[PDB]
């Protein structure tokens, strides 16, 4: 259409031979994600794993920034304007994102070449290949701010070896 | 190797008496710098995979037949060290079988 | 213990027993597969005729899509089938003796003896002319099946064949009964003349895309809208916007 | 198959049958009054049912007419199958081969159960496991088209036409497999001489490194040994050598591939001069091709027509190349190429077309495999520059899998959007 | 005439009776066209002119000696498809395909000379061309002729060409000598329906039955059986197996269930066998678009032919140089 | 021959279309390919 422009540009679509990479194109907010966000690498991701012509998928982040994690600051106007509907949407599309990538049929590769925050990691951990770079930085301040560590940090923190996961979690 | 079934002859001391091989090699692993030889030409004719080391000089000709090219210039310690990583994987690979 | 091999020897037997069938049915799969839509089972005249008083005795709910639905045939066959069925008993009414059946109980009672070709349901012809269309880069989307679209041509192409089919039978069929005149000297001059169909020519003069209105205008000085006859007439003569299929 | 006395047999039997019935009803009728004159004179002479009397009167007499051997084998009349050509030598190898498979799978189910370890059970199982996937192996395209014969059955309406669509895609792709496996060697030939072939050749590789290992042996003591010690080793040596050469030789047996047409192009007489006369000698060009897109070509030269012909035979089948089809009749776009002067044009047609295009041209999309094309040749009209011409283009077709692939992006047949 | 084209075309395009001179000559003929057939490799001129002048002149002596080459280079089309499925529709070519008459000049002369109607018009076109809806009848004066006519052709195909290659290949002599008694049952009606009800037939039917069955092995027909019971072809291994620790950890159903697999696995897996006896040619009935009442007779045309359903003898190899046909889909392509 | 591509694209065309045999070293070149690396412009700059 001629609606969907803008996030055509902030999700960017490389092809190559028999691979597909969705790259994360939001310079102003850091690479946050927004419902359309979740919403177009939902479609891009189911319809690369219906194709048969595809081999496996990439995501990778432009600019020194991977992705520092939601758009809460939204979520913040909604609930002040005084509806939740925004905020449950929002929710349950992007844990069904996570959900999709932690069952995904095909090898996913998650490049890591900047910083990683909230939802950014959870969107790649699960992945069954990721590649981390020697700028790439992973923290969890969701307790400074008052949320808890959504969207499946509670899988892979929790699996991780000791009680690290718990320290991560809590110190940030 | 684009003739390995032709007759040979024993005529006296010579330079020895050598047949072809039996079977068709499946790798051809060249050290020739010097191109004394036509073993590129002849497995780019029979479609053999070649590991060879690359000068900086070699012919476009020879270089596009090359399967596995390594850039280096082949002094003795890369020689040995190549021969020896090659050796090695092999034998540990021959070990997985129980051989 | 024993009893749990046993129950495994009756369930191997009765595959090991039973292998043909499956052979059969499969064989039978296998000439509707290769000629796709053929049925490969030869319909007989047993069918026809208990399709013909079928239709017969019920008109108005076992009506001629049911009765192709039901016997995996074509809804023109049918029509055939029930045409040659009423001249039958026709023809055995006039005779007061039943007919011949000697060659229709040959093709009855051995199908294997013979070569048959039915169809099923209408497959369409396409070229295959290599024509593309290269998507965007940011493209998602789900491509149609090759299939389904075939199955739409196919489709299409059934309703047309099926509604001409209609069209040119039913004028045979009253021709038939000698409605028509379809010589020279049987059409003559009536008692106050000849009847003309005067047809409103122009761009305002349009029945609709195909033509113009008509009317009649009676030797008399009357003039009256078409009848049933007419108005076939008028639906056989209009042009088609179509290639000539078959 | 039944005797001549059982086929008398039944039709008096039959001839007596229709008597007997006819007596039995007469009475049966006449028991119950009505009287049978339509028994009687209706059903014995008069009755003429097919107009055979005419028939009869002729081949009554036409059957004594003259003599000879009453039990002549003659040729059939409703004869030319023209398909029953077939090699049955292969035919009835196979079967044999299918027998002796079965007596080693029954030989090892009945060493299974006289086994008394269960260790040596789990040996005896793994033999067996071993011998059913070489032997007794299923293809795994097979399975797919079993469960879409499962769905076939009960699907109905929309899911038919589908299913059917596809299970016919899927059988002429596995027609097509069987049919063309290099890997089976039931499809190989001997070429008129100019699991069988396997332990044939390694016999060979047996005697072969024997003789390399002698050779060696002999080799490492010519260089100590002087004299008539040397003389002999020298021709112990040589007769060696004549033995190996004999046996490298039987190793270069040539193979056809069963099912591919090959065919002849050119045919030409060269000439050499010399100080005593002209030297001439035959040159052959063929090419050859199995109808599924390989297609391959070779020259060769000889001193008789014959002989250059069956060089070119022999070396046909050694430079294959593999062609892209669009729907199996047509190239995917308009190609132009030359070679040399030979200028080349090849366009697609629709499905209802055929193929125009010259003897050279015709005759290589033909056994390439090729249904709808327009062609034309421009320039100069040599043979084999023609040949030449026409591999460069069927190879530089770009297929649309191709441009998918060079450029990332999708690539959709315009009626399927 | 006519046999002088058997010498041309190397095999039985005559559909007449053939004396034993007639057989010798074929006999000669016959090894002569086996030998053609094996030089196509020295060849030049075998496919542009020989195969393809052979077929033109099958095609031409098929359809009742009719210009081919000429009726198609009017068109301008290089394929045979259209005009092959245009030359299909024509009245003389219908009323050969029902079987109401025997040859293509039997349905010329009988249209030529007035007595042949269509939708009770009488009409006296013999390239007339029939669409879907039209309905072939006869004259009143003339039904029981033909009607006698298509009795006798049918009862005389079920016995000259179908008896003497099933079970009865016995010399032309001898069935020369047994014919007579062969056609003096089929006199009566009674001898007719007595016929129809035998085990002699019976026993032919389920013979064809399985050479049938035997003949679909050829296109992998019973590996689709192993695709489709793959599953219990594993769990009578599985039960096998089981049994053979279960009950030797701790033989008669040993021997019941090694039984059951051999002949399972060897039902699943006999090659496809191949029989000098050739198959015998059967008569076509075209029920794709023509129905026919055979009392009257009577027929009605409902839909058009297909391309695959031509009954001619000639090889799809030999004919694909004319059609230029993607075989193998079904469609009339 | 007269087809297009390196040793292993040539070869797994080939191997596709029934036309040749498959080669013992076709799996061991798909298990590991050759090299790759990117454009360079032909400029060599002096350190
Ligand atoms: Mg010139």
């Amino acid at each position: 259409s001629a609606s969907d422009a803008d996030v055509q540009d902030q999700v960017s679509v490389e092809g190559k031979a028999k691979s597909r990479a969705a790259i994360l194109d939001r310079p102003s907010s850091l690479n946050a994600l927004s419902a359309p966000m979740v919403g177009r690498l939902k479609r891009l991701y189911e319809s690369w794993e219906e194709n048969p012509a595809i081999s496996f998928v990439l995501m990778k982040g432009s600019g020194k920034t991977f992705c520092s994690g939601a758009d809460v600051l939204p979520l913040y106007h909604s609930i002040n304007e005084g509806n939740t509907e925004e905020c449950k949407h929002f929710f349950g599309s992007l844990y069904n994102f996570v959900y999709l990538q932690g069952t995904y049929l095909k090898p996913n590769i998650a490049i890591m070449d900047g910083v990683t925050m909230g939802c950014g990691g959870g969107i790649s951990i699960p992945g069954m290949f990721r590649v981390a770079t020697d700028k790439t930085v992973l923290a969890h301040p969701e307790v400074q701010i008052g949320f808890h560590p959504d969207a499946g940090a509670s899988y892979y923190l929790s699996r991780l070896p000791g009680y690290l996961g718990e320290y991560l979690a809590l110190t940030g | 190797l684009t003739n390995s079934y032709s007759p040979k002859k024993f005529r006296s001391r010579h330079k020895k008496l050598c047949f072809g091989p039996t079977t068709m090699p499946d790798c051809v692993v060249v050290f020739d710098a010097e191109r004394k030889s036509s073993v590129v030409l002849e497995a780019a004719k029979l479609q053999i995979p070649v590991v060879a080391i690359v000068d900086p000089n070699v012919p476009l000709e020879f270089f596009e037949k090359i399967t596995y090219p390594v850039p280096a210039r082949d002094s003795v310690k890369f020689v040995y060290l190549f021969c020896n990583v090659i050796t090695k994987c092999f034998v540990a690979e021959q070990m997985k079988m129980g051989i | 213990m024993i009893k749990e091999i046993e129950k495994d020897n009756r369930h191997s037997r009765v595959f090991v027993d039973g292998i043909k069938q499956k052979m059969m049915e499969m064989s039978v799969l296998l000439k509707q597969v290769k000629e796709p839509g053929a049925r490969g089972s030869y319909l007989k005249d047993s069918e026809k005729t208990e399709m013909y008083r079928l239709h017969k005795e019920n008109p108005e709910v076992y009506t001629v899509e049911r009765l192709a639905k039901d016997y995996r045939i074509m809804r023109q066959r049918v029509h055939a089938i029930l045409f040659l069925k009423e001249d039958e008993e026709e023809e055995e009414r006039k005779l007061g003796r039943p007919l011949d059946d000697s060659v229709e109980r040959l093709l009855d009672e051995y199908p294997e003896f013979f070569v048959s070709h039915d169809r099923e349901f209408h497959v369409a012809s396409l070229s295959y002319k290599p024509d593309f269309k290269v998507m965007p880069e940011g493209w998602d989307g789900t491509i149609k099946d090759m299939d389904e679209v075939h199955y739409e041509i196919s489709k299409k192409e059934d309703d047309i064949l099926y509604e001409e089919f209609l069209r040119r039978f039913e004028f045979n069929k009253l021709k038939w009964k000698g409605e028509v005149k379809c010589h020279k000297y049987s059409r003559r001059r009536s008692s106050d003349g000849w009847k003309i169909t005067v047809e409103k020519l122009g761009p305002q003069g349009k029945r609709g895309n195909g033509g113009g209105w008509k009317f009649v205008s009676l030797p008399d000085g009357s003039s009256r809208p078409l009848n049933e006859v007419e108005k076939m007439y008028v639906k056989r003569e209009a042009p088609r916007r179509r290639r000539k299929i078959l | 198959t039944i005797s001549p006395a059982e086929a008398d047999r039944v039709v008096r039997d039959l001839l007596a049958e229709v008597e007997k019935e006819k007596q039995r009803e007469r009475e049966e009728r006449q028991r119950q009054g009505l009287d049978c004159k339509d028994i009687d004179d209706e059903d014995e002479d008069e009755e003429d049912y097919l107009g055979i009397e005419p028939f009869i009167e002729k081949l009554k007499k036409q059957n004594l007419k003259d003599d000879g051997e009453l039990n002549r084998r003659e040729e059939s009349s409703d004869s030319d199958s023209e398909l029953d050509e077939v090699d049955w030598d292969e035919e009835r190898k196979k079967e044999d081969m299918f027998n002796k498979k079965f007596q080693r799978h029954k030989e090892l189910l009945q060493t299974l159960t006289k086994s008394e370890t269960l260790d040596e059970a789990y040996k005896w199982m793994t033999k067996l496991d071993k011998f059913e996937e070489k032997h007794f192996k299923l293809a795994p395209e097979y399975r797919v088209i079993g469960e879409l014969m499962n769905r076939l059955k009960v699907a109905e309406g929309k899911d038919k036409f589908i299913l059917q669509q596809k299970i016919n895609r899927a059988m002429r792709l596995v027609e097509w497999k069987e049919a063309f496996d290099p890997n089976n060697p039931a499809n190989y030939g001997v070429i008129e001489r100019d699991d069988d072939m396997k332990e044939r050749d390694d016999i060979l590789l047996e005697k072969l490194n024997a003789i390399d290992k002698k050779l060696e042996s002999k080799l490492s003591e010519l260089d100590h040994t002087f004299g008539k010690k040397g003389k002999r080793l020298e021709e112990e040596i040589r007769d060696l050598a004549e033995e190996r050469n004999a046996l490298t030789e039987k190793k270069r047996q040539p193979l056809y591939r069963k099912g591919y047409d090959v065919h002849v192009i050119d045919v030409k007489k060269v000439a050499k001069v010399t100080k005593g006369g002209r030297v001439e000698r035959y040159t052959a060009l063929m090419v050859c091709g199995n109808y599924e897109g390989v297609i391959g070509y070779a020259k060769a030269k000889a001193e008789t027509g014959q002989s250059a012909m069956q060089k070119a035979y022999e070396k046909c089948f050694q430079n294959l190349h593999y062609i892209e089809r669009h729907e199996e009749h047509t190239i995917a776009h308009a190609i132009q190429t030359s070679y040399k002067k030979t200028k080349l044009y090849l366009w697609p047609a629709p499905t209802t077309t055929g193929m125009k295009a010259g003897r050279v041209v015709k005759t290589m999309l033909l056994l390439a495999g090729f249904k709808n094309i327009k062609s034309k040749v421009i320039g100069s009209r040599n043979s084999y520059n023609t040949v030449k011409a026409v591999l460069k283009a069927l190879n530089a077709v770009e297929t649309p899998k191709d441009v998918q692939e060079k450029f990332g992006r999708t690539v959709v047949e315009k009626y399927l959007l | 005439l006519r046999f002088q084209t058997c010498r041309l075309l190397l095999g039985n395009v005559w559909n007449r009776e053939l004396t034993i001179i007639q057989r010798r000559i074929l006999r000669r003929l016959r090894n002569r066209k086996r030998s053609i057939k094996k030089r196509k490799i020295y060849s030049k001129k075998y496919l542009t002119s020989y195969i393809q002048l052979q077929t033109t002149r099958k095609l031409s002596l098929f359809y009742g000696d009719l210009p081919i080459t000429e009726m198609h280079r009017g068109t301008k089309r290089t394929s045979y498809i259209p005009f092959l499925l245009n030359l299909e529709t024509r009245f003389d070519v219908i009323l050969l395909r029902l079987h109401f008459l025997e040859t293509i000049p039997q349905a010329r002369q009988l249209i030529s000379h007035r007595r042949v109607c269509v939708n009770k018009g009488m009409v006296s076109i013999t390239h007339l061309k029939l669409s879907h809806g039209d309905i072939i009848s006869f004259q009143e004066n003339n039904a029981i002729i033909r009607g006698e006519e298509i009795r006798r052709s049918f009862y005389k195909e079920i016995l000259v060409e179908k008896i003497i290659g099933k079970l009865l290949h016995q010399p032309l002599r001898m069935w020369r000598r047994s014919k007579t008694e062969w056609f003096h049952l089929l006199k009566t009606k009674r001898g007719c329906r007595l016929l129809l009800k035998s085990r002699f037939l019976q026993q032919l039917r389920s013979s064809m039955q399985e050479e049938d069955l035997e003949r679909t092995k050829k296109f992998g027909s019973e590996k689709v059986c192993l695709g489709s019971s793959f599953a219990e072809h594993k769990r009578m291994k599985r039960n096998l197996l089981k049994s053979l620790f279960l009950s030797k950890r701790r033989p008669i159903v040993y021997n019941s269930s090694l039984s059951l697999y051999s002949n399972s696995t060897y039902c699943f897996a006999s090659p496809h066998k191949l029989t000098m006896k050739r198959r015998i040619k059967r008569i076509e009935l075209p029920t794709h678009y023509l129905e026919v009442n055979y009392r009257t007779p009577k027929a009605v045309v409902f839909y058009g032919p297909n391309i695959g359903h031509i009954p001619h003898d000639i090889r799809l190899k030999d004919l694909n140089l004319l059609l230029w046909s993607r075989n193998g889909r079904g469609q009339n392509i | 021959s007269w087809m297009k591509g390196d040793l292993l694209s040539k070869t797994r065309r080939l191997v596709g279309g029934l036309a040749t045999r498959e080669p013992v070293w076709l799996k061991a070149m798909e298990a590991s390919p050759p090299p790759v690396f990117p454009r360079s412009n032909g400029n060599l700059k002096k350190i």
